[PDB]
């Protein structure tokens, strides 16, 4: 219909912005039904070097990684597909990942064992809380609403506190924890 | 089940006081950890310094008998663990009577870390059991476990001495 256009640009926007964190290779997989949107079928000899602009086809963070070789793969995998469908199969890979339609927070987790704090992407679901990957957006770990007990906020910090489904509370440093509070808070009042 | 009771209850007891630790940083990180009364800061840190010093010279006889004696293994991770309640409550109550927040919550943090360096020693030790036939990379964990609680002691022993000078604790 026309709606696919809607949607389309809807999460083909969300990565571009950076609210739809992906990993690079994701990026450039979008970036390749992206180029067969906005160029038609991929040809070596006109879609070339320094052909694209990354910044219009990549989130800020991978622009300076050197991407076009394997956005211009991915683009030459479409072949003669249409836009219709080239913009369908981008929104179905983007709804195909994990971090879809999640919330995003950048915090600091102390590393278990060590003195230590490395950046984190914490989520926040419907369904679950999910730990992932600041570089690779691997999820790392998740759990489910259900598992999670108690919660507080400070303007420092936020901890989860699973009770006996794990050892241990999950803390984070983050000056959103309000925030992040109250999206949890919402979901499970919402699951009753 | 030779020593493996004994490493068992040892990391549940571990399990135990990291939760305390992280009610003490909730508490804390909200400018809501009383000042324990009772005690003074001296005998506090006198009784932090301690436990740490024992928890440190039990690292490399705990890791040693994991590597070859079942029985000796269960002595010394419940060993081990009985210093750990004390470092709890006496780090607790040191950083509760810390006035700087930063180093009641360094205090909180930097016994939290050797809390869990501790704890994955355990796994790895209770993992490597007695048993000597113990794969490479049981050999290579445990290893990098005792780095781990060195390292751990290092950064807490410091914060110590820190925390001392600003309390005039001699």
């Amino acid at each position: 219909p026309v709606q696919l256009n809607l949607l389309y640009v809807q999460a083909r926007d969300d990565i571009l912005n950076g609210s739809h964190p992906v990993s690079f290779d994701k990026a450039c997989e979008f970036a390749g039904f992206q180029c067969q949107i906005q160029f038609g079928p991929h040809n070596e000899q006109k879609h070339k070097a320094g052909f694209l602009d990354l910044k219009d086809f990549l989130p800020k963070e991978y622009v300076k990684q050197k991407g076009e070789r394997k956005i211009f793969q991915a683009h030459k995998n479409c072949g003669q597909m249409s836009e219709i469908e080239a913009k369908v199969r981008y929104v179905k890979l983007a709804r195909s990942l994990k971090t879809y339609g999640v919330s995003f927070f950048l915090v600091k987790e102390k590393m278990k064992g060590k003195n230590k704090l490395v950046p984190r992407l914490l989520g926040i679901t419907k369904e679950c809380v999910m730990r992932v990957d600041e570089k690779t957006k691997e999820v790392i770990q998740e759990w489910s609403l259900t598992n999670i007990k108690r919660w507080a906020a400070s303007p420092k910090s936020f901890t989860l506190d699973f009770g006996d489904y794990q050892d241990g509370y999950y803390s984070v440093q983050t000056t959103e924890g309000e925030q992040i509070a109250q999206l949890i808070a919402g979901y499970i009042d919402i699951i009753l | 089940a030779p020593g493996q009771l004994e490493c068992e209850t040892a990391i549940a007891a571990l399990n135990s006081c990291l939760r305390d630790l992280d009610q003490a940083s909730l508490a804390a990180v909200s400018q809501q950890l009383a000042p324990r009364e009772g005690i003074s800061q001296e005998a506090l840190h006198t009784q932090m310094l301690t436990a740490v010093q024992e928890i440190s010279h039990l690292i490399e006889p705990l890791a040693s008998a994991a590597r070859a004696e079942a029985s000796q293994l269960g002595h010394k991770v419940s060993q081990m663990a009985q210093y750990f309640e004390p470092l709890t409550l006496a780090a607790v109550g040191a950083a509760s009577k810390t006035l700087s927040h930063p180093q009641q919550m360094a205090l909180l943090d930097q016994t939290k870390t050797l809390a869990e360096s501790a704890l994955q020693l355990l796994y790895t030790a209770k993992e490597a059991g007695g048993n000597p036939k113990q794969a490479a990379h049981t050999q290579e964990a445990l290893e990098e476990a005792v780095q781990m609680m060195t390292e751990a002691v290092e950064d807490l022993t410091t914060t110590l001495n820190e925390a001392a000078s600003a309390a005039g604790v001699v």
